């Protein structure tokens, strides 16, 4: 049962906190979603290799340059996310994220993941994007992100449904193995 | 921690907490600010155990049972016994500001009208310039205990089997020494989040909507002051 880190880090409203709560308790926070995480060491096991994956938020360090890099130390897989109903979230990952990553975590695999699809159907949500000149991220627009960041690969889940959750923390999990 | 706490604030959250009946005679809207309040000290609860788990287990531990240079755990364990002090009295206030809410006849019924001032309180004046040269000294020897551990762990026999013997406890799976070290430069971070949901439902109470926008204001200064007052140190 090897042990591997996971960070999560992207803007303060791509859900990336939701995800990990969703993911670490499985049985959907109907009463209460909690406010932050703390931490979770989650057993995964993928392709029949058994892995310990402690998982990590950067929420709340968004604006702290200098505290934020202390997430990063021995990191093995990135989650790089952005939300769905927020396209300018989606050019913050080239620009603000990417050249970070890269600077703190050389070699360490980046998954591109584009959270909340369920509100490419919510009609309130393409109403609101409609009204600042705007359209929903669509899936080729994430491939061709994860295509000129250089990530591993682009995946797209919704914490609300849970759908596409499992996939992104199995797939986590293979790209910490690959050395 | 201690049982007694433990169970108070093992429900995942306040309205599952309290008994069925009581929350049956609130407003939604209070049940929500409840809900982040009870989170607010459910995640100091946790913090201040993680800060017992380096110091008791961990930290004394080695002294106890190592031939390590008390030095070296200086090192590895930089400020925990100051960080241990200043979260314990503020997890005292918070849970004494908790009991005196209890409803006579009950131990889990409870609602804290009240938490502005004991934030403000916390986060302003001297203890507020505690927590700054605290938190910017811990940040700045945060790598350096991360590197010292790993040398250490895979220099050392009698240290690798220290480490493997007092983690082994299921309850210890997400709190082995880097994790610890994580959790507490992590913790600055997520107060301005529980304090502004709190904020978020505290409109009714114009003396306390006031009371929680001045502490909100405090902590982003505070954590601004520590970010500022970094600088990485190595060994
Ligand atoms: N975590 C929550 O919000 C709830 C939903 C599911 C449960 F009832 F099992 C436990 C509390």
């Amino acid at each position: 049962a090897i042990r591997k880190k996971l960070v999560i880090v992207g803007d303060g409203a791509c859900g990336k906190t939701c995800l990990l709560i969703v993911f670490s308790k499985d049985q959907f926070p109907e009463v209460y979603v909690p406010t932050v995480f703390e931490n979770y060491v989650a057993d995964i096991e993928v392709d029949g290799k058994q892995v310990e994956l402690a998982l990590w938020d950067t929420a709340g360090q968004e604006d702290y340059d200098r505290l934020r890099p202390l997430s990063y130390p021995d990191t093995d897989v990135i989650l790089m996310c952005f939300s769905i109903d927020s396209p300018d979230s989606l050019e913050n990952i080239p620009e603000k994220w990417t050249p970070e990553v890269k600077h703190f975590c050389p070699n360490v695999p980046i998954i591109l993941v584009g959270n909340k699809k369920d509100l490419r159907n919510d009609e309130h949500t393409r109403r609101e994007l409609a009204k600042m000149k705007q359209e929903p991220v669509k899936p080729e627009e994430g491939r061709d992100m994860a295509n000129r960041i250089g990530a591993f690969g682009y995946m797209e889940c919704s914490a609300k449904t849970k759908d596409g959750v499992r996939e992104v923390f199995e797939m986590a999990t293979r790209a910490a193995l690959q050395a | 921690s201690m049982e007694m706490d433990e169970k108070d604030f093992a429900a995942d959250s306040w309205s599952l907490a309290v008994d069925s009946s009581f929350l049956q005679q609130h407003k939604k809207e209070v049940m929500k600010q409840q809900d982040v309040i009870y989170e607010l000290i459910q995640t100091e609860l946790h913090h201040v155990r993680t800060l017992k788990i380096m110091t008791r287990l961990f930290r004394t531990g080695m002294l106890e049972e190592l031939h390590l240079e008390p030095g070296v755990v200086q090192g590895l364990f930089p400020c925990v016994d100051e960080l241990s002090d200043i979260h314990t009295r503020f997890l005292s206030q918070l849970l004494e500001r908790r009991r005196q809410a209890l409803c006579p006849g009950s131990t889990r019924n409870f609602v804290i009208h009240r938490l502005g001032d004991l934030l403000i309180s916390q986060f302003s004046g001297p203890s507020a310039e505690q927590m700054c040269k605290t938190y910017s000294e811990f940040c700045s020897r945060h790598s350096k205990a991360l590197k010292l551990y790993k040398e250490l762990y895979a220099r050392d026999k009698r240290f690798q089997q220290f480490i493997r013997k007092v983690t082994r406890p299921a309850v210890l799976k997400r709190h082995g020494v880097q994790e610890c070290i994580l959790l507490v430069t992590q913790r600055i971070t997520k107060y301005p989040l529980l304090i502004s949901r709190i904020l978020q439902h505290s409109h009714g109470i114009e003396e306390e909507r006031q009371d929680l926008t001045t502490a909100l204001g405090l902590v982003k200064e505070l954590l601004s002051n520590v970010d500022e007052g970094i600088y990485q140190l190595e060994k």
